């Protein structure tokens, strides 16, 4: 009975290590993201000048 | 669990270090685990050759390191047992707050570093009534 | 029927917790240091239409 | 003998209801009978006089 | 195509046929289409007014006899065409109100007899709590299958056996009565079903996705879970499988079925799911 | 990959996570939208200059357009290609730190529970293994058996002679 | 320990309701002063009555 | 009739209803052009309650989570769910009683004639035929007391204590003084 | 009181003559082994 709760219990836990390669995916995802924000923020602009 | 590490030497182990890893069956149904030859060997730092028992085949570890795997077991298993054990062993986190304020911060950044382009502004064309018309 | 940006949709930072505060402050003086100057480079242009 | 008991007053306000009942549903099913008489009597008459 | 109150009654009576007109143009040039007339009784009004001025006797509750022939020319356009008249198509969704749920009555029973199912809407189911409110017992559908994708008859046919059975047994079942285990999974499964089939208005869902979550109901995700909560559950699961799992939809929307592949990594998924989170039961 | 970092959020980290998570939500629903139609408006002047009777103001309007559209794709076409960025970075890198150190001490953990499992599945069977041995291996229970038979006499040869039963029947 | 006697079939007017109601009243009078209550029951409406 | 740019109107209809039938042309026709609705009902006011609305043939546009907010939204459907429920066992509590109902449905039927009575209000102009002075209610404290009574921390209370009482605060005055 | 009186007709039946089934299976193969294909 030990052996099966620290088992199932480490199973619980064995995903707690893709907290940070999840992490490090952040500050190689936001430096994209923005660049492909300020294009879709400039024909926002674009849109709204030829709507109006 | 005992204080009892095998010997590694292959009199006693056969094929210890051969491979990079080891198995073990765990519980009644015998569920399989595997774990780096590493992570055992870490094992053998603590381990005192002194003491040898069991028909010399098995090493004791110093009772430090034995008692912190065991409180380290005992913890696992308490929190198998309550109910209102952490999702995580990744204790406080304490990081989501920087995160949000760089996330604001270069959002604003570009948002800003936009209109310092989009506002050259050279000149305008406004119609004036009596002049312009 | 012209179409131009309103600088104040720009919003500030909020700060969170006292680690950020070497940012969000060099964050929020920049914005401060970019809002009026783009102001005046609206205004100037809304005068310079009119002479 | 208390449940049997019980059980008898309740077959007999059962009863009562159900006489209630049936007679506000006669009430209203003659009702009902004359209004579906004299509706299609009326579609009849103007439909003759309709020609 | 707006022909309201104000528009005069020829307006109202021609406004069907004009959209049916529209409509062709999309049939016959290997396009698709489909179309809403909306307060189908107006435009019978609207005849029988013009019939009465125009002096020709009526019939019974005031309409003519044309009413057959009024809405038989105007439902029988739609069609779907051949590979050589371009395979394009004309849907119809007709609507009715009724007055104190009367389908007894002439305009809804011609209706009804020249159509290819129904969709039954009540006001008891309306404010007992399911909206969109259609009884899934008096509603059909003539076609039913052939017009369903194979990934979603897998699961609805099991979805309609078990509405059945909890339809049959819930009268009884909520006398409070003690029944067995067979039975209370089958109040239990009827319950998650009816809870999973509620929708806010305008927040329809893609096909990939009711797969999905009706697969997560048929499964039996579902039924310790509190009915109460799969309101949530419904909402973060999809939030889920929009975050991490596009492949299972793009994969569901393109082969159109689901192989022993897709079973697994949405099994896989909804494991995952319940993993990370945590609910009242 | 780092929008499936939810359920490692703690109630008293919670506002601030739901805060990021719709910033970037409401990014996303910009750039999808301001991208999915592409380039429809595109709107041509031939129609107007005929449709209307002015041309007067018109043009300078036009006019307005075609200066601003210039600028328009002149920045975008410019940002198409620091420091400013690096003093939140280093808060970034600093997380990043303390993420790694909590992963490190709970990959130790978990490493120890299956050293745990590794030695228990490897020992011997207790029973086989010999007493004295065992009591060798053990320095806790030595101080335990030393309290109750070395530094008295009388006490009973039961394994557990400080539970409350025995307490009590004292 | 509370053995509450009661029927197995409907329409019995209300014995059943009023034996639940005593037994209620006991186990929330015996309860308050600690006493660990115990529910023996004869037919399936005390069942019904005092499941929830 | 309708609002626009220039201005607006806002209008209330009476619209009678010739003996006491709904499905007539006039209604029928009328109920299309409206965009909200509230139907009395003759069997509400034998009962003694005043206003005699029927909440449940009652309806409106603007009870959308998009205007009214989602505890609103959430009372009023939960407030329709639970008289729906309580009309469903009319028929078998007049013919056997309340007696072989469950428990769970008694306090469906309880908290139902609770909210019944409580949606009462004397008005102002009833003085002359009533006597009782006039009740405004804000539409909060309305929300509060429905959720209350809906949670259950009313059940205490009689049934009586709800009849023409506005707020909450009222009811619980009157179950006191009923209480001697 | 129409469809509720089926309903609860339906339900009740449903209930009985689903435990009998289950009963008549359990009791089958044995005393009717002829039909039984696992010894087939």
């Amino acid at each position: 009975m030990g052996e099966e709760s620290v088992y199932k219990q480490m199973k619980k836990y064995a995903t707690d290590t893709k907290c940070l390669d999840y992490l490090s995916t952040f500050r190689t995802e936001v430096e994209d993201q923005i660049a492909n924000y300020k294009v879709a923020l400039v024909s926002q602009m674009r849109r709204q000048l030829t709507e109006r | 669990m005992l204080n009892f590490i095998p010997k590694r030497c292959p009199s006693v182990s056969l094929l210890f270090g051969k491979r990079p890893v080891q198995r073990i069956e765990v519980g009644q149904a015998r569920h399989q685990l595997e774990i780096p030859v590493e992570t055992i060997e870490k094992i053998y730092e603590g381990v005192d050759s002194r003491l040898e028992y069991h028909n010399k085949d098995y090493n004791a570890m110093k009772w430090k390191d034995f008692m912190k795997l065991k409180l380290d077991a005992y913890h696992l298993l308490e929190a198998s047992q309550s109910e209102t054990a952490a999702k995580s062993a990744l204790s406080d986190l304490n990081w989501f707050s920087d995160l949000a304020d760089i996330y604001s911060g270069q959002q604003t950044m570009a948002e800003m570093d936009v209109a310092l382009k989009a506002q050259g502004e050279q000149k305008l064309s406004y119609p004036i009534q009596g002049k312009n018309i | 029927g012209f179409e131009t940006i309103h600088e104040n949709s720009i919003k500030p930072v909020a700060p969170l917790s006292e680690n950020s505060k070497g940012f969000v402050e060099f964050v929020n003086t920049q914005l401060e240091i970019t809002k009026a100057k783009l102001r005046n480079a609206r205004l100037t242009a809304f005068a310079h239409a009119f002479v | 003998a208390s449940e049997q008991s019980a059980r008898m007053s309740a077959m007999d306000n059962a009863s009562t209801n159900a006489g209630e009942m049936i007679s506000s549903l006669t009430l209203r099913y003659n009702r009902a009978r004359q209004a579906k008489i004299t509706t299609e009597l009326v579609e009849i008459i103007s439909g003759a006089n309709a020609l | 195509v707006a022909a309201t109150a104000s528009e005069a009654a020829p307006l109202q009576f021609l406004a069907p046929y004009s959209g049916c007109a529209m409509g062709e143009w999309f049939r016959d040039s290997g396009r698709h289409c489909v179309i809403i007339y909306d307060d189908l009784s107006k435009q019978a009004t609207a005849y029988r007014q013009m019939s009465l001025l125009l002096r020709r006797p009526p019939g019974r509750e005031a309409y003519p006899g044309d009413v057959f022939y009024l809405h038989s020319r105007l439902l029988e356009r739609a069609a779907k065409m051949g590979d050589k008249s371009g395979g394009g198509s004309l849907t119809a969704l007709p609507v009715i109100e009724t007055q104190a749920g009367d389908v007894s009555a002439y305009i809804p029973t011609n209706v009804i007899s020249i159509t290819d199912g129904q969709i039954f809407l009540e006001t008891e189911l309306f404010y007992k709590g399911i909206r969109p409110a259609i009884n899934v017992g008096l509603s059909v559908s003539r076609v039913g299958s052939a017009a369903q994708v194979k990934a979603m008859k897998q699961v609805a046919g099991t979805m309609k056996l078990e509405l059945a059975q909890y339809r049959e047994v819930a009268a009884f079942a909520q006398f409070g009565s003690d029944l067995d285990a067979s039975t209370r999974q089958l109040l239990t499964r009827g319950t998650a079903l009816t809870e999973l089939l509620k929708q806010r208005q305008y927040s329809p869902m893609k096909n990939s996705v009711q797969v999905c979550v009706l697969y997560c109901g048929v499964k039996g995700y579902l039924d310790p879970l509190d009915p109460k909560e799969i309101s949530r559950f419904e909402s973060l699961f999809i939030d889920y499988i929009n975050a991490n799992h596009q492949d299972i939809l793009k994969t569901i929307e393109t082969e159109k079925e689901l192989s022993e592949k897709t079973e697994a990594k949405l099994r896989a998924a909804v494991d995952e799911f319940v993993a990370m989170n945590e609910f009242k039961k | 990959s780092w929008m499936s970092l939810a359920p490692f959020v703690a109630p008293n980290n919670a506002a601030a996570w739901r805060k990021l998570r719709d910033g970037a939500q409401e990014v996303q629903t910009v750039i999808e939208r301001q991208s999915t139609p592409g380039k429809p408006q595109q709107i041509d002047w031939a129609k107007w200059e005929s449709q209307i009777a002015h041309k007067d103001i018109l043009n300078c309007l036009k006019t307005f357009y075609t200066n601003q559209v210039q600028i328009l794709d002149r920045a975008l076409g410019a940002l198409e290609t620091c420091e400013g960025a690096e003093k939140g970075w280093a808060l970034f890198d600093a997380a990043l730190s303390a993420c790694a150190k909590s992963v490190e001490k709970s990959e130790e953990l978990l490493s120890n529970g299956a050293r745990a499992l590794w030695v228990s599945c490897s020992n011997p069977p207790v029973w086989k293994v010999n007493t004295n041995e065992w009591l060798d291996s053990d320095q806790y229970w030595q101080a335990f058996v030393e309290k109750h038979h070395f530094y008295s006499q009388y006490q009973p040869g039961v394994v557990d002679p400080e539970a409350p039963q025995e307490v009590e029947a004292f | 320990a509370v053995l509450a006697l009661s029927s197995d079939k409907g329409l019995c007017g209300g014995v059943n309701s009023f034996v639940a109601k005593q037994a209620r009243i006991v186990i929330k009078e015996n309860e308050m002063a600690g006493n660990a209550v115990q529910v023996y029951g004869v037919g399936d409406k005390i069942r019904s009555a005092l499941q929830r | 009739i309708t609002t626009t740019k220039k201005g607006s109107i806002t209008s209330v209809q009476a619209v009678y209803v010739p003996a006491d039938d709904l499905t007539d042309p006039a209604p029928a026709t009328t109920f299309a052009h409206l965009d909200a609705t509230t139907v009395l009902s003759r069997q509400i006011a034998e009962l003694g309650i005043y206003p005699a609305v029927d909440p449940l043939d009652s309806t409106s546009r603007m009870l959308a989570p998009e205007i009214v907010g989602q505890e609103h939204y959430d009372t009023a459907r939960a407030t329709q769910k639970l008289l729906q429920d309580y009309k469903s066992l009319q028929d078998i509590i007049a013919i056997l009683g309340m007696d072989e109902l469950s428990e769970e449905d008694k306090l469906v039927v309880s908290r139902a004639r609770k909210i019944q009575r409580f949606l009462s209000q004397p008005f102002t102009v009833a003085e002359v035929f009533t006597g009782k002075p006039g009740r405004f209610v804000e539409l909060p404290e309305t929300i509060k007391s429905a959720q209350t009574i809906l949670r259950g921390e009313c059940d205490d209370l009689p049934e009586m204590a709800f009849y023409m009482c506005g707020g909450l605060e009222e009811v619980r005055s009157k179950a006191v003084k009923m209480a001697q | 009181s129409v469809k509720f009186m089926d309903q609860k007709r339906s339900g009740e039946e449903t209930v009985y003559f689903k435990k009998e089934d289950e009963a008549l299976l359990r009791n089958l193969l044995a005393n009717h082994p002829e039909y039984d294909p696992k010894y087939s």
